[PDB]
RNA sequence: AUACUUACCUUAAGAUAUCAGAGGAGAGUCCUACUGAUCAAACAUGCGCUUCCAAUAGUAGAAGGACGUUAAGCAUUUAUCAUUGAACUAUAAUUGUUCAUUGAAGUCAUUGAUGCAAACUCCUUGGUCACACACACAUACGGCGCGGAAGGCGUG
RNA sequence: UGGUAUGUUC
């Protein structure tokens, strides 16, 4: 807001049994996927369930000493499994797009025309033709030079240095998705 | 219902202003901001019977030669303690509140 | 909304994370540095001359001044004064950019050279050197230079390099002289110097 | 550990119900001791079992709605 | 004054040689420990009586 | 919205400035990152208390309402914020 | 558990006391009404200069600028 | 435990301290011991232990009283005290450093005046100090 | 402090030279406990030698 | 100061008083209190002669965040490992399919 | 409106000054858009020592500045 | 000081005038304003801050007064701790010369917009 | 209810409703029954006057002002009669109405 | 410069001077190249209006300073506390006197700080302008030259 | 329906 007093009033009004559908169980356990992708380009919109800080503090005080609720944990596990399946489908679509870009029609035609002319002295000529074909393949792959991120499914680069890569890893999408992968691996280690 | 619009109808009025520091300012009003940042001309200002900070503020404005005569003074809103209007002005005609009349007619 | 007066670029609703990232990028740095250099050059180069006030001079001053002598005015052509003023401008900028650096290279083998003069193990301003490294997120900026860093650590002691003359030093630079007045040097030295 | 904002700090301070030392303005002001029961967005803090001690013989005060513009510092005694 | 954190080059920094530090003198006002309005303001019951 | 003076205070980031506080303590140091609320952060800070003494802080952060003034360097005498008739090259839709 | 607005709406019609910032003005009377900016309106108030009284006042309007706290007896 | 207690019970610190106090006029031992003490405090700030800062000050004072002709180490300890907050002790270290050469060492005058260009808060006193450096 | 030397004089020459010295020099604004400061510095210097 | 003792060999080898102290006197070397016997046993002969993955190199990530700098190195090491593995798989498949095509043609 | 940039003071010891002398040295645990400062293990420093509980919260109106006592 | 400040002018019209602005302390700042805002935050070119000492205040209470002047240069002063502002000294160039300068600035800005339109094509 | 989410251009009606039935019942009673009130200010300037207008900032127009303060050196009371006054709500400590 | 990846973000609203009357649109609201009045801005324009604009028939002087000198000028005022030892005035956390061990910070400044007072020098500004080196005035002063700078009032 | 900044190839 334009005044900070209305912001503090909003914080008070959103800060002040428990098994109700209005409480977001993924936020009640922690790290809701609709919260970790709020304003980025991969946004899901808005969470339909409400988020609260007093219920989160009560859940933390209950999980500290009192007890734990497996139903909200199972719902968060199902939501994390559905989001991980959607992200794995997006990563498979990105891998299929990369394989289609590596296997284009004109690129395969140029590679076949280079390999058709690739065939002591004959072995040295074949080695030179294979080196020229490898240089042509490296020049064709260097037109994009886009790898696949093994975790978040984005695009990376091999010739890029570690500082721009470290700038890439410190985003909202990557931190949220690594936290979701850690939660999914913890729940699969607890369940199995 | 802000009464700064009442002071906006008080142009060319020869008033005094007592400030929170203690200075009495005799001068004619020219204009006033809606944040009550009032400009005055043909001004003499006086610190009566003390406050050494007010005496420093009185002397260090140029034109002392403790009545200080200055040509043009802008005064900030939070330094205004009170303003005394001349008694010859009719308060029943300047406080008509035409904005409040339009707001009552809009209801 | 936000508008950069330097880069002449607009923006979306005013986010501090976007505005902070705008003042770090290289295009804003180039435009800002060039604008500050040109405004400083304009306020130096603006010859605000005084408005002249000529009065009707006295009689005896006119009989004294018009009888003493008449001086000769020197003047040059356009390319000559242009070349001379360009040489004077490059001399003024190379004097404004230079500084004496004799104490840094004269105490180079001192035992506390790695604690004061190294400018990275300095106490008060060394955290400022270690903070902004300009971390070279471009790979070409890190792959361009292929020379040694020669970073002298603070932990270098007096046990390393015990004799400063065996480890080959440099002969100190001669006192530089003005090239316009270089023709009046004593051409004969006092002692015979070889090589 | 993590970040603890001041509104959630006062909220946990309200839940725990520790003994409270609330400071105020300078030498005219008087340090109060009590227990927090309510607050709001303008930091108008409601306290109970209040004993006031001046700056270096305490008197009981009851239940107090202390306003925001004089509150300086809150500690857990 | 010699080495900077600044992203600008040295040619900008020679143009950004700042002002000399300010000559400090003794203050005139009361410090903020003593900054307050007037105490012991009496009640308004004496005006309603006489 | 923001205004010219807060843009000028955000303009001189990374430069040797000198603050004076409301108590009388004068700070002097390199401005780290200024904000719209003038809550400004300084580095290599030299401080003069109202009692008179001189000390040195490493990393100070002062709130904007307790600032008397701040001195920017003189090369910001000529700034495009000071230009009265600077037109606007086609703002986006 | 509680908030100052329901506690202050329930504080109406009670012998309450208000201390000011000046440690020489304390008004003890019956509260009548209070707005969202927490201006105070009291009836049959009593002045208390450093503990000792001076006289009864009556219907009075205490501004929220100069209050320090309000108490319940 | 803090860094000071771990600095006492460390095995290398006692050996370096005994090699310093065994041959006091071996400057390389002093510099190794000083670098080990500075390495023991990898953050250098005002929030560290004063029981270790007093030991750092005693080590620098012993090194500057044993070897008063070291030009750089007066600058080092003076800017260390300037980093630790105060400037009166740093001015005392500069004054005893200039007295160690009897007012005729160019590097200490240069570093003290580059220090005094920021910390003097007075113009006539700066001019009297620069004229003293001019005449000496 | 500044050290001052007199050498190889009679009584009257000592009187005249000390009076001509103190008639030209101008003192002023000495520190209060500078005597103990000189004692500590003198003892420190001769303990060093 | 506790657990310290100030001592100088210039006053001990000359056999003078005040050669050791516990307080900060100018000109003394501070040694440990439990090692003073090791100091006295060391100078015995002088007294006897007197009597008679390739991630996070801490050079690029210096102006970055100091908070999440542990997982950031791990992610970089994982990305480098993945880039190495994808290169190795490509090099293995390049000498398998082409070798089979060379055996077919 | 804007959140103040106290991210560099996340796990470092700071020293608030209150109004001319009350130097509260603590460890910053959190802040708001009002410069209200949460300090763990507070300590009052006078020119003597006084302890101020385990946790504390300090109003941003009386806060003038703060010295970063720990290195960054 | 026979300047005859304008009788119907405001802060948009008082720009580039050598102001003599008074504060709550009395620390008078003298300098040219170049900008303002809604909170009356004033930048001050070639500014000097003048005060009176505590010993001079006894002589000022009912002649020469030795004021203490410090030089601030280009500063930016806040509108909270200020009290009043007046116009002390007129600027160097006149109203007609400022009008010709503003017409030259408008023509230069129109030429810059034509250059941006030419570079955009 | 939050202030920003009530409505648009109908906040003046709620302000008048708070004026009629809130803490403003004493400033409303003084301006319609022309009774004199005693306003004590933040610098001992006690004002006995009649109220002419009401403001959200408690900016009050006062007619036939009799003001009084006390100088403590020794103890004297100095008064002044001012015809018209426009008092700011910053200076106001308290407002007392006589029956 | 094109092509692509990544990091952040994707917007508080309403309106453009006021009053009175007439007409139109299905008590309330909107419009009129509709009419009268006030106010604001811009451009011109005039008021025997108000203030200022520096010798040259000399080697000066007006305004603002020196963050300039004499000038370390003259007259005053301060330059840390506590425990104990050898004496001690003594209501104090031995305060006071002489000497010291130790303990925490410990502005530099005493050629310092405040007040007083004169002289010299140097910086930025101008109409350094047109005629003449002249006998006017109680209705106190022919303001009846070409302009410039600041402002007031009046008209289109 | 977009903007700012950065890294590769032509």
């Amino acid at each position: 807001m334009s005044t900070p007093a209305a912001e503090q009033r909003k914080l008070v009004e959103q800060l002040m049994g428990l098994h109700d559908p209005k409480i977001c169980k993924s936020y009640l356990v922690g790290e809701c996927p609709y919260d970790l992708f709020q304003g980025t380009k991969q946004s899901l919109g808005k969470c339909p369930q409400m988020h609260l800080t007093k219920h989160k503090i009560q859940y933390e005080r209950e999980v500290k000493q009192g007890k734990t609720f497996p139903e909200f944990e199972r719902e968060y596990l199902a939501i994390l499994s559905r989001f991980v399946n959607e992200c794995n489908g997006q990563i498979s679509v990105a891998l299929q797009n990369l394989k289609h870009t590596a296997e284009e029609r004109m690129k395969i035609q140029q590679v076949t025309e280079e390999l058709d002319v690739l065939d002591l002295i004959s072995k040295r000529k074949e080695v030179a033709k294979r080196v020229r074909n490898i240089t042509e393949n490296v020049g064709q792959s260097a037109q994009q030079k886009l790898q696949v991120c093994e975790v978040c499914g984005a695009y990376l680069s091999r010739l890029d240095t570690d500082r721009r890569l470290a700038d890439h890893f410190l985003g909202k999408i990557h931190l949220g998705y690594v936290k979701m992968r850690e939660d999914y691996d913890r729940l699969m280690k607890n369940n199995r | 219902m802000k009464l700064v619009n009442f002071l906006k109808k008080l142009r060319n009025e020869q008033v005094t202003i007592e400030l929170k520091n203690g200075t009495t300012v005799w001068g004619t009003l020219q204009s006033v901001s809606p944040q009550m940042n009032a400009i005055l001309t043909d001004v003499k200002l006086t610190l009566p019977q003390s406050n050494g900070i007010a005496m420093a503020s009185l002397y260090l404005t140029g034109g002392q030669q403790n009545i200080a005569s200055l040509q043009y003074i802008n005064i900030r809103g939070n330094t205004i303690r009170q303003i005394i209007l001349p008694d010859s002005l009719n308060l029943d005609s300047l406080l008509v509140d035409q904005k409040q009349l339009n707001s009552l007619r809009r209801s | 909304r936000y508008y950069c007066e330097y880069c002449h670029s607009y923006l979306t609703h005013d986010t501090l994370s976007v505005r902070k990232s705008h003042l770090v990028g290289k295009n804003h740095l180039r435009i800002t540095a060039d604008y500050y250099r040109n405004k400083a050059r304009d306020i130096i180069n603006k010859h605000n001359h005084k408005r002249r006030h000529i009065g009707k001079r006295g009689r005896k001053e006119r009989e004294n001044s018009s009888q003493n002598e008449t001086l000769k005015v020197t003047c040059l052509s356009n390319k000559e004064k242009r070349h001379i003023m360009h040489v004077k401008k490059m001399n003024q900028k190379e004097l404004a950019q230079t500084s004496i650096d004799t104490l840094k290279l004269l105490y180079d083998g001192s035992p506390g050279y790695s604690k004061v003069f190294v400018d990275a193990n300095r106490f008060d301003i060394g955290d400022l050197v270690k903070a902004s490294k300009l971390p070279q997120r471009a790979n070409e900026k890190s792959a361009h230079h292929s020379f040694k860093q020669t970073s002298r650590s603070r932990d270098e002691t007096c046990e390393s390099n015990p004799f400063p003359r065996l480890n080959n030093p440099k002969k100190l630079e001669p006192p530089k002289i003005l090239s316009q007045w270089s023709n009046t040097i004593p051409k004969t030295s006092i002692f015979y110097s070889v090589d | 550990k993590a970040m603890v904002p001041p509104i959630n700090c006062i909220f946990n301070f309200l839940q725990q119900q520790t003994p409270v030392t609330i400071w105020l303005f300078e030498q005219i002001g008087i340090r109060i001791k009590g227990k927090i029961v309510g607050f709001d967005e303008f930091m108008n803090v409601v306290i109970d079992e209040a004993v006031e001690i001046p700056v270096n013989k305490g008197t009981p005060l009851g239940k107090i709605l202390l306003k925001g513009d004089n509150i300086t510092l809150i500690t857990s005694a | 004054m010699n080495y900077n954190l600044s992203k600008y080059p040295d040619d900008v920094s020679r143009l950004f040689k700042p002002r000399p530090p300010l000559s400090y003198k003794r203050p005139t006002d009361y410090p903020y420990a003593k900054r307050q309005t007037n105490p012991n303001i009496t009640g308004v019951a004496n005006l309603l009586s006489t | 919205m923001n205004g010219i003076p807060v843009k000028l205070l955000n303009e001189a980031q990374g430069h040797i400035v000198s603050l004076e506080l409301t108590t009388g303590a004068t700070y002097r140091g390199k401005l780290v990152e200024s904000e719209d609320s003038m809550n400004v952060q300084l580095r290599d800070v030299i401080a003069t208390e109202p009692q008179g003494a001189v000390t040195h802080m490493d990393q100070i952060f002062v709130r904007g309402s307790q600032i008397k003034f701040i001195v920017v360097p003189d090369l910001l005498k000529n700034a495009p914020l000071f230009k009265k008739n600077s037109s606007r090259p086609m703002p986006p839709i | 558990p509680v908030n100052p607005k329901p506690f202050l709406k329930g504080l109406v019609n009670h012998r309450v006391g208000v201390k000011l910032k000046f440690n020489s003005t304390e008004y003890r009377g019956t509260l009548v009404s209070t707005d969202n900016y927490f201006n105070l309106q009291l009836n049959e108030a009593e002045e208390f200069v450093a503990g000792v009284s001076h006289g009864t006042l009556g219907e009075i309007f205490i501004r929220c600028n100069n209050v320090l706290y309000i108490r319940e007896l | 435990m803090d860094k000071y207690t771990a600095l006492i019970h460390d095995e290398n610190f006692s050996t370096l301290t005994l090699n310093v106090s065994r041959y006091p006029k071996s400057l390389a031992y002093w510099e190794k011991l000083l670098n080990y003490i500075v390495k023991a405090s990898a953050p250098i700030c005002k929030s560290t232990e004063p029981q270790l800062l007093k030991l750092i000050r005693c080590t620098y004072s012993s090194m500057l009283n044993e070897f008063p002709y070291l030009e750089n180490y007066y600058i080092d300890f003076a800017l260390l005290e300037y980093k630790l907050g105060n400037v009166s002790m740093s001015h005392k270290i500069f004054q005893r450093g200039l007295q160690a050469f009897n007012q005729r060492s160019l590097l200490l005058w240069t570093s003290y005046l580059k220090f005094c260009n920021n910390v003097i808060s007075h113009q006539k006193q700066l001019f009297k100090k620069y004229e003293t450096a001019e005449e000496y | 402090f500044q050290q001052f030397q007199v050498k190889a004089c009679h009584v009257s020459k000592f009187m005249n030279e000390l009076s001509n010295f103190f008639s030209q020099v101008e003192f002023g604004k000495c520190e209060a406990n500078v005597i103990n400061y000189f004692k500590r510095e003198y003892n420190r210097t001769y303990s060093q030698i | 100061m506790r657990d310290i003792v100030f001592v100088s060999p210039q006053l001990y080898l000359s056999s003078q008083e005040g050669w050791k102290s516990d307080s900060a006197k100018s000109g003394f070397i501070p040694i440990l209190k439990n090692d003073l016997q090791r100091f006295q046993d060391s100078l015995k002969h002088i007294v006897d002669a007197r009597n008679s993955s390739t991630q996070y190199k801490v050079d690029t990530n210096t102006l970055s965040d100091l908070p999440s700098d542990a997982l950031d190195q791990l992610c970089k090491d994982i990305i480098e490992f993945r880039t190495k593995v994808v290169s190795i798989e490509k090099e293995k498949k390049m000498k398998s399919t082409y070798e089979e095509s060379r055996r077919q043609r | 409106v804007s959140t103040p940039e106290l991210k560099k003071y996340m796990d470092k010891k700071i020293l608030l000054n209150i109004n001319g002398s009350r130097k509260v040295a603590g460890i910053l645990r959190g802040y708001d858009i009002f410069l209200n400062v949460v300090l763990d293990d507070a300590m009052e420093i006078n020119g003597n020592n006084h302890q101020l509980g385990l946790q504390t919260v300090i109003r941003g109106n009386s806060i003038i500045s703060l010295e970063a006592l720990d290195a960054i | 000081s026979k300047i005859q400040v304008a009788h119907s002018s405001r802060l948009a019209n008082l720009i580039d005038y050598k102001l003599r602005v008074l504060t709550q302390d009395g620390r008078v700042y003298i300098g040219q304003l170049m900008a303002f805002d809604k909170h009356m935050n004033l930048v001050l070119n070639e500014c000097i801050e003048e005060r009176v000492p505590k010993t001079q205040l006894d002589k000022l209470r009912p002649l020469n007064i030795k004021v203490e002047k410090r030089v601030l240069g280009l500063t930016i002063l806040r509108g909270e701790q200020i009290l009043s502002t007046v116009v002390e000294d007129k600027p160097l160039l006149s109203k007609k010369e400022r009008l010709v300068r503003d017409k030259k600035e408008k023509k230069q800005a129109q030429k810059q917009t034509k250059l941006r339109k030419e570079k955009e094509k | 209810r939050p202030k920003h989410e009530l409505s648009r251009a109908e906040l003046e009606e709620l302000e008048e409703f708070e004026f009629k039935h809130g803490p403003m019942s004493l400033i409303n009673d003084a301006m319609v029954t022309r009774t004199p009130v005693i306003i004590s200010l933040r610098n001992n300037h006690k004002i006995i006057a009649r109220v002419k207008a009401f403001d959200r900032h408690c900016n009050m127009v006062l007619e036939n002002v009799k003001e009084l303060w006390t100088e403590k050196k020794n103890v004297i009371n100095r008064e002044r009669f001012i015809s018209k006054l426009f008092l700011r709500g910053d200076s106001v400590i308290v407002v007392l109405k006589t029956p």
